[PDB]
């Protein structure tokens, strides 16, 4: 008997947003610019594989491809396309013990060995995963054992940069070489600061630290392309309630018209 | 469970039919019995699964026009030149399921191998052999398979029962 | 036919497949037709009751006649009385290391370790008159990625010492030389771009095969059998004992044994795990079933050799180099080729099994050089024209690459 | 890029000192940024190239106690960790001279005058060699599942066949040789719709005496004395003849045929000739080493009427909606459970054996096709002395209790067996060897009771 | 979830897949043999006997022995309930591995068909059995005079908790 009362399970939640930032299950926030095909998941822990989830980009940070293997069933996520098996499906769409549904923001695939994949529309890819894998998995969300750096920028007594980790997480297709991206220097450039630290988000501040954040929506901020600066800030505000809602909070809308506004049917 | 064997006369595990109608069952009684119906030669009626069930059919000469098996979910029917599997007809040497049916220069053989040979002669003899675990577990015109001759085949109510309406 | 109506006689009818089944019977005597006594029933051809003198004998499908005979490369058989008589034969022997990793021993066990060291393949037990040494590294990020980066062969106690690496240069006693040399007791030619060849007067032969991917195939001539030892195992027709190491006692494992031979302390200890490459992309894996499978397939570019060669392990080695490798395209042709090579070897040739896939390779000679999927002779050059003989084994199993067109010699400036 | 004098290509990588430098744009960049000068602890000491005089090798000719080869072949000076002039590495960070180094043996270390078992032989650890006696004994070959075998001398295969097949057989060649005929035969029925086919019943005739192992039972078919000698022990039912011949029947699949080593060069069958030559054991019942299995296989039915097998289709391309199944169940065989066995037993072929048999068990009775697989690893591995416990309430169990009298609790479940249990045909507790870890269910008879009597299959004081 | 799909008619379990029928009837017999002979009287088994060929036919992606085991254990239960405690598992149908819960040394759990609604624990330490629940067979403790409380929290005999 596993007790378990704390709604807080951060823990439990791997994302990427934005310009490249990703969040391991372990609560590490960096940035990893690779536009290849990475393995945003895998559940190496033991001698079969329960579940596989590769994500890829283009260009825009935008998901291109999402590739998951999920006890023998292969699905595909492209933008406007569902392939289960190789084979066009229309959603909602179930099995095998896997469901899939289309909302008017998001795509989401549960498995019911234990795992949600959540492809946003704000370009934003959401894993949760159960407790069972815990110690078990490799991938772009760390090795889901609670230590943030620990086996997971550790090579061998090596402190790895998010770089080199997420070149490590590396899996190319079989026609397609790929180039690491170049580490590029910084180009030495605060809207956020009023909203974050604002009442907007402080039933959030205490639950989720906003610092990481502060940092991806400044690096959002500075680069994005167009002078929508007001509106250039909207992914990482999003993910940071997603965050706030992972962890028991009670996020307050902070949307409206002319910032960052939604349309719903 | 060791079972030893020493005796090679084992004629308590053959019921076969020939001539002019001629009966002789597992337990050793002969008689006679001129019915030109479909009659059940031998079936496994002692469990709750029935491992083989073969059923006869005479047409006039008394000869034989009709054998259907049923071995295992395996549907055999063997008739003057033709045999049939589930329906299907085929060419010998046939083997399914641990059944194998082959013909001979004067037999058609069907063995399974749950433990039953079943011989379709040119003179129009069926023969029946069984593996003894089947003893005491029959029933048809071959007998109930207990060694013994006239109990539990000729009684049906503790009366004797002609040949005929056996 | 002949046979008789008899009451009583033994079910089990003698046949010229089994002329003992008579003998070897459990059932009761039953009434029947049955050859009359001193034949035994022609199932072969269906003539009757024939005489066991008269019985035929079939191999590989087809009947043969008695006194007829066949041979394979190790043995000669000939039919009598129903029966195969087989008189053994000189045979050499071939040792195999394919992708890097994948090793198969001069009496046919194979394997699949992922070394990252230089490792003793063959030499000599009791003496040091050649040795042949590998230096397979890890060629990749992850450990299972073995790139086969030099081949090592030594004589006479290292005096005569030439490496040749996986870029195609040759070093003789640590001296950058030119192909082909012909030094103490060995010559070293390049029949094509594709395959460096060196023969020994010991009865060893070296096929390298540089494009895609450095493989290598070792031939032994039958007089070293019982006598050699390292990683292709000791060369005396028994499997079990190829993993004996030096110690005396044979391993269990192929990565326990293979670990032996190292040369070098620092080397790692290499553990074998139970890795499945397929498993980790769809794409590799759909793309190495898509191009590996040809190897299987009766009816493809490969099939006139599935009597030769068993390509099941040839297919393993194509799906696991596929879907590990970064290049799957090279490890794809580099099975293929390996496969291609055995055929050869055997003596089948699969001309024309690069359209579709492998394709680049065709087009990459330099100018005057064409390819030919056939290269059983030597290249003709300036100086095999004016002296009058050409440094060449004159025999060894063909290969294939881009070679001078005919009526063209080649230059001393790599010219045709 | 180049590394030690070897040119890398572009996006290729190199291993050094724990460091993985990959070669790109012409430059070789290493994880972790640079490679530290590596130390190395007293008494071994970094030798480095940068002052490397002609005909010196520094690291690359130092030899430990796993490297086995003694000769230096390095041509050129590699930097590394070098122990005191004549002394090697014992892996341990020290340095000891090479007759010192501890015997290496499947993973394992061992030190001078340490003993170790192969086959029946002793081997004893001495100045970095094994010392074995030469004894001969016995060679098994081993038939399980869907027609997965495995001959004496060790030529592993698969074979599907619906008929009656020779296993193994004297007098073959000459038919007169010496000792009393002997023929094991196996009898076939398909199991699956694959066209996969697996063993029901095992006859042994041995002189004129007749066998019968079947369903569960066995049968004295017979015709001197019996020449048998039957014994249930663990899971595993035990046919001892005096000629030499053992049989081990799992009673629903599997069969080990124990043949000593008088038997060899005589024998002839689907289990091979026995010779120590794998290659020559494809050698049909004319007497000619085939490359075909489906051929060799076709040529050892019993009935030359028989229609002749064909090659099966693949289970998990056939039957795919099972696959994950299979590989879900099989990983058993790559997991923890048998981890301490890896090293002694190759786990590959079983794994295979039981993905395709699990994949093939379409027509009902998946766990026993799954049990009888992982069974026959368990066996290889408890043969040489692994006594490893891996059936529990989910995977293959036993139902040891049943075999407990009213009111008594006496029979436990052992992995390798009791060799020398007390019994009222061994009453001094004597046990012979020549099998190893027989898994089941065995009686612990109390103090009270100490003699198992099998035909009452109690605990009795005396028989 | 209103967005769940709604679920179609299936296939018939037998005429999909007839290979298996044969098997899934002669495995399923045992429901109507001696085995339940005295159960016959009490708990009728038909539909028992239906479910348990119809998922012995469909039990085809894998562990059709778990199948088998589940239809006929209902059977069992259903049995058991009514105060009839018939023994159906032997080591060949359904075993239970019971030694598995035998500490080193000792022998203590055995099978029980009726179970034992009050056995000695220290969560019901005078020896209570409170109805309500009947013939959950399965493994079951018997613990020594030596040690007659059973411990479940640590799993084995002790004199006191
Ligand atoms: C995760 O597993 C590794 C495996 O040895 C172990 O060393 C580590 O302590 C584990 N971490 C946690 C948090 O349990
Ligand atoms: C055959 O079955 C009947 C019916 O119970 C029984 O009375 C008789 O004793 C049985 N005979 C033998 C030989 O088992
Ligand atoms: C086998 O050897 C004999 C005698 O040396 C020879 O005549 C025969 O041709 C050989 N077999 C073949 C197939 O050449
Ligand atoms: C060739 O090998 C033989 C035997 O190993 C040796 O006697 C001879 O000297 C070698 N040739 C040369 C040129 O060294
Ligand atoms: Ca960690
Ligand atoms: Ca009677
Ligand atoms: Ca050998
Ligand atoms: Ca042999
Ligand atoms: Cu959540």
């Amino acid at each position: 008997v596993v007790r378990a009362s704390n709604p807080a399970h951060n823990g439990r939640v791997c994302s990427t947003w934005g310009s490249f930032h990703y969040k391991t299950f372990d609560g590490d926030v960096f940035r990893f610019p690779g536009l290849c095909n990475y393995v945003f998941s895998e559940h190496c822990g033991a001698a079969y594989e329960d579940f596989n989830i590769q994500l890829r980009r283009s260009q825009a940070p935008t998901l291109s491809r999402v590739l998951m293997k999920v006890d023998g069933v292969v699905i595909q996520l492209t933008k406007g396309s569902v392939l289960v098996n190789g084979h066009p499906v229309l959603l909602p769409f179930s099995q095998s013990g896997v469901l899939i549904q289309q909302s008017s923001s998001y795509t989401k695939v549960e498995a019911r060995l234990g795992l949600v994949l959540m492809w946003n529309h704000d370009d934003s890819l959401l894993l949760e995963l159960d407790t069972k894998y815990a110690n078990k998995t490799c991938g772009l969300c760390g090795d889901f054992n609670g230590m943030p750096v620990v086996s997971e920028l550790l090579s061998h007594n090596t402190k790895l940069t998010p770089m080199e980790f997420g070149n490590l997480q590396k899996m190319d297709d079989p026609t397609d070489q790929c180039q690491d991206p170049v580490p590029e220097p910084p180009r030495n450039c605060g809207i956020c600061e009023e909203l974050l630290h604002g009442q907007l988000f402080s039933g959030c501040v205490a639950l989720v630290d906003v610092g990481s954040y502060l940092e991806a929506c400044r690096q959002d901020l500075c680069f994005c392309e167009d002078t929508d600066l007001l509106s250039c800030v909207c992914h990482t505000l999003a993910e940071y309630s997603r965050q706030c809602t992972h962890a028991g909070g009670l996020p307050q809308d902070w949307r409206g018209p002319d910032f960052c506004p939604q349309k719903c049917p | 469970p060791v079972v030893r064997a020493s005796n090679p006369a084992h004629n308590g595990r053959v019921c076969s039919t020939w001539g002019s109608f001629h009966y002789k069952t597992f337990d050793g009684d002969v008689f006679r019995f001129p019915g030109l119906c479909n009659y059940v030669f031998s079936e496994h009626c002692g469990a709750a699964y029935e491992d083989f069930n073969i059923q006869l059919r005479r047409s006039q000469a008394p000869t034989l026009s009709r054998v259907l098996m049923k071995v295992d979910g395996v549907v055999i029917q063997l008739t003057k030149g033709s045999v049939l599997v589930n329906g299907h007809p085929v060419l010998l040497p046939f083997s399914q399921s641990g059944v194998l049916i082959q013909q001979s220069s004067s037999y058609t053989k069907v063995e399974a191998r749950l433990g039953l040979v079943l011989m379709w002669n040119h003179d129009d003899s069926l023969l029946l052999e069984l593996d003894t675990k089947y003893a005491n577990k029959t029933c048809g015109l071959c007998g109930d398979f207990n060694g013994m001759p006239v109990v539990s085949e000729l009684l049906s109510h503790n009366t004797k029962l002609t040949p005929m309406e056996f | 036919n002949n046979m008789q109506y008899h009451e009583c006689r033994s079910p089990c009818a003698d046949t010229c497949s089994n002329q003992e089944h008579s003998r070897a019977c459990e059932d009761h005597c039953v009434a029947g037709c049955f050859c009359p006594e001193g034949t035994v029933l022609d199932d072969i051809g269906q003539t009757g009751c024939v005489p066991v003198s008269k019985c035929a004998c079939v191999y590989n499908g087809a009947a043969y006649a008695p006194g007829a005979t066949y041979s394979t490369d190790c043995t000669n058989c000939t039919c009598s009385g129903g029966r195969w008589s087989c008189q053994e034969v000189p045979c050499p022997g071939t040792c195999s290391v394919l992708g890097g990793a994948h090793f198969s021993t001069f009496d046919g066990k194979q394997y699949t370790v992922h070394g990252d060291c230089s490792y003793v393949l063959t030499k000599p037990c009791d003496s040091s008159a050649f040795t042949v040494l590998a230096e397979l590294r890890r060629c990749g990020l992850t450990d299972s990625e073995t790139c086969l980066k030099s081949v090592t062969l030594s004589l006479d106690g290292a005096q005569t010492v030439v490496v040749i690496k996986a870029s195609g240069e040759v070093f003789l006693n640590q001296i950058y030389t030119q192909l082909p040399i012909s030094a103490a007791n060995v010559t070293i030619f390049r029949p094509s771009t594709f395959f460096i060849i060196a023969q020994t007067s010991l009865g060893l032969q070296l096929n390298l095969q540089l494009v895609p991917t450095m493989q290598l195939f070792m031939q032994l001539a039958p007089k070293l059998r019982g006598q050699t030892c390292g990683l292709c195992g000791n060369f005396n027709s028994i499997q079990a004992d190829d993993f004996r190491t030096l110690s005396g006692v044979v391993e269990a494992t192929a990565a326990a044994f293979f670990n032996t031979f190292k040369t070098q302390a620092a080397c790692p200890n290499i553990r074998n795990s139970f890795e499945d490459p397929c498993s980790l992309s769809v794409e590799n894996e759909k793309y190495a079933q898509h191009w590996c499978s040809q190897l299987t397939d009766a009816d493809g570019p490969f099939g006139r050799c599935h009597a030769a060669v068993k390509p099941g392990t040839y297919y393993s080695n194509c799906m696991f180099d596929t879907c590990n490798c970064e290049r799957s395209e090279d490890c794809l042709c580099a099975a293929l080729s390996s496969y291609v090579h055995a055929c050869a070897a055997k003596g089948v040739q699969l001309g024309g099994w690069r359209d579709g896939v492998c394709t680049k390779p065709m087009t990459t000679c330099p100018k005057s050089m064409t390819y030919h999927y056939h290269v059983s002779t030597c290249q003709p050059t300036c100086r095999s024209l004016s002296e009058g003989d050409i440094t060449c084994s004159v025999g060894f199993i063909p290969v294939d690459g881009c070679i001078c067109p005919k009526g063209t010699f080649l230059d001393d400036t790599g010219k045709c | 890029c180049y590394h030690r004098g070897s040119m890398i290509p572009n996006g290729e990588s190199v291993h050094d000192s724990g460091a993985i430098c990959t070669c790109t744009h012409g430059k070789l960049s290493c994880i972790g940024g640079q490679a530290p000068a590596p130390v190395c602890a007293a008494p071994m000491v970094f030798f480095d190239c940068r002052n490397a005089t002609p005909g010196d090798t520094g690291a690359g000719c130092q030899k430990s106690c796993h490297t086995l080869d003694m000769t230096c072949y390095s041509p050129q000076c590699v930097p590394g960790c070098v122990c005191p002039d004549g002394l090697v590495a014992d892996g341990e960070g020290g340095c000891i001279t090479a007759e010192d180094c501890p015997c290496v043996h499947n993973e394992a270390s061992y030190r001078a005058g340490q003993t170790i078992r192969v086959g029946c032989n002793t081997c004893t650890c001495d100045s970095r060699m094994w010392r074995c006696t030469d004894d001969p004994c016995l060679a098994t070959c081993a038939v399980y599942g869907d027609g997965h075998y495995l001959t004496f001398d060790g030529q592993s295969y698969s074979f599907n066949g619906d008929c009656e097949y020779t296993l193994v057989q004297n007098h073959c060649g000459g038919k007169d040789s010496t000792q009393d005929s002997f023929r094991v035969v196996t009898e076939n029925v398909p199991c699956g719709t694959t066209g996969t086919t697996c063993s029901k019943a095992i006859k042994i005739f041995l002189g004129g005496f007749e066998l019968k192992l079947s369903h569960g039972k066995v049968e004295v078919i017979g015709t001197q004395e019996v020449p048998y000698t039957i014994r249930q022990m663990g899971i595993y039912l035990v046919v001892d003849t005096d000629i030499g011949l053992v049989l081990l029947w799992d009673k629903k699949t599997s069969i080990f045929i124990n043949l000593s080593p008088e038997f060899k060069g005589r024998v002839c069958g689907l289990c091979g000739n026995f010779d120590d030559i794998a290659v020559n054991d494809f050698a049909t019942r004319s007497r000619s080493v085939v490359g075909d299995v489906l051929e060799f296989g076709n040529s050892w039915k019993l009935s030359p009427s028989c229609p002749d097998a064909l090659a099966p289709k693949d289970p998990c391309t056939a039957n795919p909606f099972r696959k994950s199944w299979a590989q879900k169940q099989c990983s058993i065989l790559h997991g923890p459970t048998f981890a301490a066995c890896h090293a002694h037993v190759e786990p590959a072929r079983y794994y295979e054996a039981c993905v395709n048999d699990a994949c093939a068990c379409d027509s009902g009775g998946d766990c026993e096709c799954f049990c009888t697989a992982v069974a026959a690893y368990a066996q290889a591995c408890h043969e040489v002395g692994l006594c490893v416990s891996w059936r529990t309430p989910s995977i293959c169990p036993l139902f040891c209790d049943y075999y407990n009298p009213e009111g008594q609790c006496e029979w436990h479940y052992q992995p390798c067996g009791v060799p020398c249990l007390r019994t009222c045909r061994n009453p001094r507790g004597d046990c012979l060897r020549d099998v190893r870890g027989l898994e089941g269910c065995y009686p612990k008879c109390p103090p009270e009771a100490p003699i198992f009597d099998e035909d009452k299959m109690q605990c009795v004081a005396t028989c």
